[PDB]
Order: structure tokens, then C-alpha cells, then sequence
């Protein structure tokens, strides 16, 4: 049962889908290792707040 | 000339950090900070911090960590800026919409959510197969 | 929100905030301690 040229349409559709998918994975993997950059860059400010917020008796 | 290390950090990361002879900030109410100043914590003003090494930082909000060996300037927003403050606003300006201009962030994902629904359009499975 | 441990593995949380952790300037730490947390979040 079914087609052939209707089985090609599906393959290629799937393929171009995987492409677009894996694209964004790598793309969103490129946005993890920039989360640190703005994660780090905030490390100091936090330290020098609890150090201030040491809390009077 | 004994020195007191001075740091300025913001939510975006360090700004100015080097050993100087004195930091003069305007606390709400001047205060000269000299090497060997006792532990004191005080809220800043929207003013500038003058770090005097040879001689002659814009801060918007934040405290002062005064430690005998170091001076930390917490700032919500700080940009090495001129005498005038009505600059840090300038930087708070040219950065504002130039962060809204980041529609591309949005629009790629559109084009992506687009492609993802165009390869799915051919119903990548017709009654399976 | 969701926390972050090591690349993609994560879990949802309720850390809380607006309670229990010149001189006496809290008018300036209360604010700069929330701005700080909502950001880190």
C-alpha cells in the first residue's frame, strides 16, 4: 500500500525538519555558554551584597 | 603614598578597578575615603566617584563597602563618565532602544517556528506510510 | 522559575522573597536586595 513519490515527500520533509531542528539546538547551545558570560558578570555584585548585608545585631 | 584598592561592580560586571590614594563619593548628606578607613557601609547618591591617583566614575544608586584595604562601589548603573551625570542617562539612553532593536531575537525564532511548521506542513506523515 | 545544574538538567523552584533571610539605611538595601534577586532569578 501507499505511494512512492508520496514517500519521498515525507523523507525530504522530515530531513528539512531535522535540519531546522538541529540548527536551533546548536543555536541554543550557543546561548548557554553566553548565559555564564552574563552569569559570571553578575557574580561579583552578588558577593558584595551579602557581604554588606552581613546584618547588624 | 599608601594605597587602597577600589572596585566598582554592577549587575553587568566590573567597571573600574585600580589602586589609588583616595576615593571621594557623595553619601546622602562628601566623604573622603583614605587608606585605613574603618569598616563602614553607606548608601550612595546619584553622583560621581572621584578616584585620585595623579589627580582629576558615574554611579546611579548603590552602596559603599569601605574596608581598611579596599573600597567597593555597588552601582545599579555605572559608566566612566564625565563630570556630568546627564550622561549616564545618555548611556542609559543609547542603550535603551538599542536593546529593543533586538527584535531579531524574536524574529529569527519566528522564521524558525516558521520553517518548523513548513516541513511539518507536508504533514511529514500522510496517514503514516 | 527553573534553576540550572550542569548544561541541560534542571528543576523548578520556589525560593521566596520579601521576608526572613548614616546608620540603618534599609530604605536603600531593601530595594537593592530585591532588584538583585529578581535579576539572578
Amino acid at each position: 500500500m501507499a505511494s512512492l513519490r508520496d514517500i519521498k515527500t515525507r523523507i525530504n520533509a522530515t530531513k528539512k525538519t531535522s535540519q531546522i531542528t538541529k540548527a536551533m539546538e546548536m543555536v541554543s547551545t550557543s546561548k548557554l555558554n553566553r548565559a555564564e558570560q552574563n552569569a559570571k558578570s553578575f557574580v561579583p555584585y552578588m558577593e558584595k551584597i551579602q557581604e554588606v548585608v552581613a546584618n547588624v545585631a | 603614598m599608601k594605597t587602597i584598592h577600589v572596585s566598582v561592580v554592577t549587575p553587568d560586571g566590573p567597571v573600574y578597578e585600580d589602586d589609588v590614594e583616595m576615593v571621594s563619593v557623595k553619601a546622602k548628606s562628601e566623604l573622603g575615603i583614605l587608606p585605613g578607613h574603618i569598616p563602614l557601609v553607606a548608601p550612595l547618591e546619584i553622583s560621581a566617584a572621584r578616584l585620585k591617583k595623579g589627580g582629576k566614575i558615574a554611579v546611579s544608586g548603590g552602596f559603599l563597602e569601605v574596608r581598611p584595604d579596599k573600597v567597593t562601589i555597588l552601582a545599579q548603573a555605572a559608566e566612566r563618565a564625565e563630570d556630568i551625570d546627564v550622561l549616564r542617562a545618555k548611556a542609559a539612553k543609547e542603550r535603551a532602544e538599542r536593546r529593543l532593536q533586538s527584535q531579531q531575537d524574536d524574529i529569527d525564532f519566528k522564521r524558525a517556528e516558521l520553517a518548523l511548521k513548513r516541513a511539518m506542513n507536508r504533514l511529514s506523515v500522510a496517514e503514516m506510510k | 522559575y527553573n534553576h540550572y545544574v550542569s548544561a541541560i538538567q534542571q528543576e523548578v523552584t520556589e525560593r521566596k522573597l520579601l521576608p526572613l533571610t548614616q546608620e540603618e539605611i534599609l530604605d536603600v538595601l531593601l530595594p537593592q536586595y530585591a532588584e538583585s534577586l529578581i535579576y539572578g532569578a
